[PDB]
RNA sequence: AAACAUCUCAGUAUCGGGAGGAACAGAAAACGCAAUGUGAUGUCGUUAGUAACCGCGAGUGAACGCGAUACAGCCCAAACC
RNA sequence: ACUCGUACGGUCACUGAAUCCUGCCCAGUGCAGGUAUCUGAACACCUCGUACAAGAGGACGAAGGACCUGUCAACGGCGGG
RNA sequence: GCUUUACUGCAGGCUGUCGCUGAGGACUCUCACUCCGGGAGGAGGACACCGAUAGCCGGGCA
């Protein structure tokens, strides 16, 4: 069985969901943790500098 | 390289940790206030799935339901005591204090009212040798002499389950079986089959160490593999 | 090869010619108390100390003759530059 | 004449001689039962706390904080280091103890604001410090002329900006002259090189 | 650094914690143009690629002072009550 | 974690059902044990040095090594004349 | 990436020493501390654990 085109049929579990505190379709349903803005996972805003050039 | 299967273990992940959930009891001795006014009823024999060995449920006196590490021969109506002045015969619990010298015992504490720590496998018996004020001498199953706390709890006969050894898996079907029991990774691929990355033993054109297998006490994990410290090797001499 | 004990020669101190006595440059002891010493212990820390993980480098077929020459009468000693010598022994 | 308060000084100059010694053996007996924070309704030496501005008043707070003893507990590095970047074992932190400690307490009482801090001793593996925390909140303490200025709005979190006694030492800035260039106004604008 | 280990890149990137409108520093156990002298602290210009560091290699690198900006000095602990 | 486990256990390795068998080698390397004597760091101690300190030397000496022994179903070896 | 009796280091293990740490080259004790016990109390004990440092081993790792 291929890694590729016959292994991409078993696809229909249901992980990233829109996310109650920022909106983006971020929030894992399994894990309760949103990967976008940190919802579930700590207070603040999930947030970092490598996210722009340093000097930016 | 990877750390080795052996490191792998330590970290307790589920491929590595026993079926817990699925155990029944942990049999450890009763704790009596004192005088050994306590006595129970074997109700019911049982298997325990994590020593391959069977097991007795007992009603005791003051209404305590509790499996117990059972000896050979106990059988379900048989009247059970655990004291100090508990009748000398097999199924019962008393100090070692109290047990007449030569006379195999099984379940042995560590330290007064630990619960028993020694002979609890298959069969076994220790054999408790000799008395005193201050010391009792047991033989273990090894065959190390441990001196011990007259004060230590045991129960005496030996263990049930004898002779269990003594039938070969003879497939590996079976060996399966038990091992699904066990806090064990199963099967066993050997060093030399394996890549230099991930083991001492690992790569090579063909299969060998390459190098001494008796390994020093002081090696690290992740080399401390083939034969440790071992005093001597082989069967000669 | 032979080296004689004492022999006429110039002293670089009387300014003029006396008898001098040849003796072998025994090395003096450290104190320990040099900068370089000092470096050393404020330079090596976790890791590698760099110069001060060099170890003591190898050694030459032949030394050169390393000697002091003391004056007869001043008595004080002068050096000179040494020769190739696989060895030297002084006569009386 | 001496104040009484100089015996306790004098006492604990020699906390391993005399009475104070008996006291310490019994008393770390009870403190190593304890948690990692625990208030206390007395400083245990008062010369020091009264020295450092504490008050028998309302809104001023008194907690012992206790610490491990030791160098920095680091793991190893992961990845690639040269030599001089592999260094485990003997590697310390830059904040002393009883920084860690006035953080700490600081931690356990988020309404209040660390005053200043002593030590009270340690043992073979752990150091206890007591801290004196002000609530800048309380009337009692908004008024006192001696204590009012820990109220200000830029006194907040104090202790984790290094505004304290013992964060201003470990910043290296007890010195106003030689020595002070990297330290004074601050390690950072120094470039972290003090 | 024409390799590389000290060094360098650099206390940089990135991470943890925290305040404000600005922060931090700050009224000498200072300086040490050594003086019959200066007089809290930032900062700017300079002092200066100087002193100092360094496989004394490559490189790293201040301060006092001076000219400016702005200026501001106070409160506890204790003694005695 | 193993472990509601305790030598009829479980960890670490090698070989790879049964059957008939499994020789010689402990010098080197590994492991382990022993060790009169030798060697063997720091702190404390003593001498010199310094009104102190740096430092130099001494005495003591742990593991380890030297040395001895055990061990090949331990790494491996079993030739030329 | 991998190897090792390559170079240099770093974890880790063993071992000495200092602190925790007390009383009367071998010893007794109990009071810290450790372990067992539901508890009373028992076992051990200035050791061990832990912090610091020193020597040895150290492709387990860089
Ligand atoms: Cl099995
Ligand atoms: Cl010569
Ligand atoms: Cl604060
Ligand atoms: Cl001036
Ligand atoms: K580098
Ligand atoms: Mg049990
Ligand atoms: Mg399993
Ligand atoms: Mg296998
Ligand atoms: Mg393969
Ligand atoms: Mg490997
Ligand atoms: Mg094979
Ligand atoms: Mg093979
Ligand atoms: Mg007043
Ligand atoms: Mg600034
Ligand atoms: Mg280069
Ligand atoms: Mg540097
Ligand atoms: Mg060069
Ligand atoms: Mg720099
Ligand atoms: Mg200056
Ligand atoms: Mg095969
Ligand atoms: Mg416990
Ligand atoms: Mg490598
Ligand atoms: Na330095
Ligand atoms: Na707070
Ligand atoms: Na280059
Ligand atoms: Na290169
Ligand atoms: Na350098
Ligand atoms: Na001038
Ligand atoms: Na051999
Ligand atoms: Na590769
Ligand atoms: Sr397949
Ligand atoms: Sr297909
Ligand atoms: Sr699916
Ligand atoms: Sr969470
Ligand atoms: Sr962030
Ligand atoms: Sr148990
Ligand atoms: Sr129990
Ligand atoms: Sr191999
Ligand atoms: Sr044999
Ligand atoms: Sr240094
Ligand atoms: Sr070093
Ligand atoms: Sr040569
Ligand atoms: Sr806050
Ligand atoms: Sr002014
Ligand atoms: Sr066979
Ligand atoms: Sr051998």
């Amino acid at each position: 069985t291929g890694a590729g085109t016959p292994s991409q049929g078993k696809k229909n579990t249901t992980t990233h969901t829109k996310c109650r505190r920022c909106g983006e379709k971020s929030y894992h349903t399994k894990k309760k943790v949103c990967s976008s803005c940190g919802f579930g996972k700590s207070a603040k805003r999930r947030d970092y500098e490598w996210q722009s050039k340093a000097g930016e | 390289g990877r750390r080795i299967q052996g490191q792998r273990r330590g970290r307790g992940t589920s491929t590595f940790r026993a079926p817990s959930h699925r155990y029944k009891a942990d049999l450890e001795h009763r704790k009596v206030e004192d005088g050994d006014v306590i006595a129970g009823t074997v109700v019911d024999i049982e298997h325990d799935p994590a020593r391959s060995a069977p097991v007795a449920a007992v009603e005791f006196e003051d209404g305590d339901r509790r499996l117990i590490l059972a000896p050979e021969g106990v059988g379900v109506g048989d009247e059970l005591q655990v004291g100090v002045s508990a009748e000398i015969a097999p199924g019962n619990t008393l100090p070692l204090a109290e047990i007449p010298e030569g006379v195999p015992v099984c379940n042995v504490e560590s330290s007064p009212g630990d619960g028993g720590k020694f002979a609890r496998a298959s069969g076994v018996n220790a054999q408790l040798l000799t008395h005193d004020r201050n010391v009792a001498v047991v033989k273990l199953p090894s065959g190390e002499m441990k001196r011990l706390d007259p004060q230590c709890r045991a129960t005496i006969g030996v263990v049930a389950g004898g002779g269990r050894t003594d039938k070969p898996f003879v497939k590996a079907g079976n060996k399966h079986h038990k091992m699904k029991a066990r806090g064990t990774k199963w099967p066993n691929v050997r060093g030399v089959a394996m890549n230099a990355v991930d083991h001492p033993f690992g790569g090579g054109g063909r299969q060998h160490p390459g190098k001494p297998k008796s390994i020093s006490r002081n090696a690290p994990p992740g080399r401390k593999v083939g034969d440790i410290a071992s005093k001597r090797t082989g069967r000669g001499g | 090869m032979q080296m004689p004990r004492r022999f006429n020669t110039y002293c670089p101190h009387c300014n003029e010619h006396q008898e001098h006595e040849v003796e072998k440059v025994r090395s003096g002891r450290q104190t320990g108390m040099k900068w370089i010493d000092r470096q050393r212990e404020r330079n090596s820390g976790i890791g590698n100390d760099g110069k001060f993980s060099k170890v003591p480098g190898g050694d030459k077929p032949t030394k050169k003759t390393d000697l002091k020459y003391r004056c007869g009468e001043c008595g004080k000693a002068h050096l000179r530059e040494g020769w190739r010598a696989g060895r030297l022994e002084f006569q009386e | 004449a001496r104040s009484a308060y100089s015996y306790i000084r004098d006492a604990w100059e020699n906390p391993g001689d005399g009475q104070l010694a008996e006291l310490q053996w019994q008393r770390q007996q009870e403190w190593r039962n304890e948690g990692a924070v625990e208030r206390i309704e007395r400083p245990t030496r008062l010369d020091k706390a009264r020295s450092q501005g504490y008050k028998a008043k309302q809104g001023v707070i008194v907690a012992r904080v206790s610490v491990r003893k030791g160098s920095a507990r680091k793991r190893r590095h992961k990845a690639g280091r040269r030599s001089k970047r592999q260094g485990v074992t003997r590697i310390t932190r830059r904040k002393d103890i009883q920084r860690v400690a006035e953080e700490r307490a600081s931690r356990t009482f988020p309404n209040l604001r660390v005053l200043n801090s002593y030590s009270v001793g340690q043992d073979g593996r752990q150091k206890w410090h007591e801290v004196i925390l002000i609530d800048p909140n309380h009337p009692a303490i908004q008024n006192d002329d001696d204590l009012s200025w820990i109220c200000a709005d830029d006194q907040a979190d104090r202790v984790f900006r290094g505004l304290t006694g013992a964060g201003r030492r470990n910043r290296g800035l007890s010195g106003k002259g030689k020595g002070s260039e990297k330290t004074r106004p601050s390690l950072r604008s120094n470039g972290g090189k003090a």
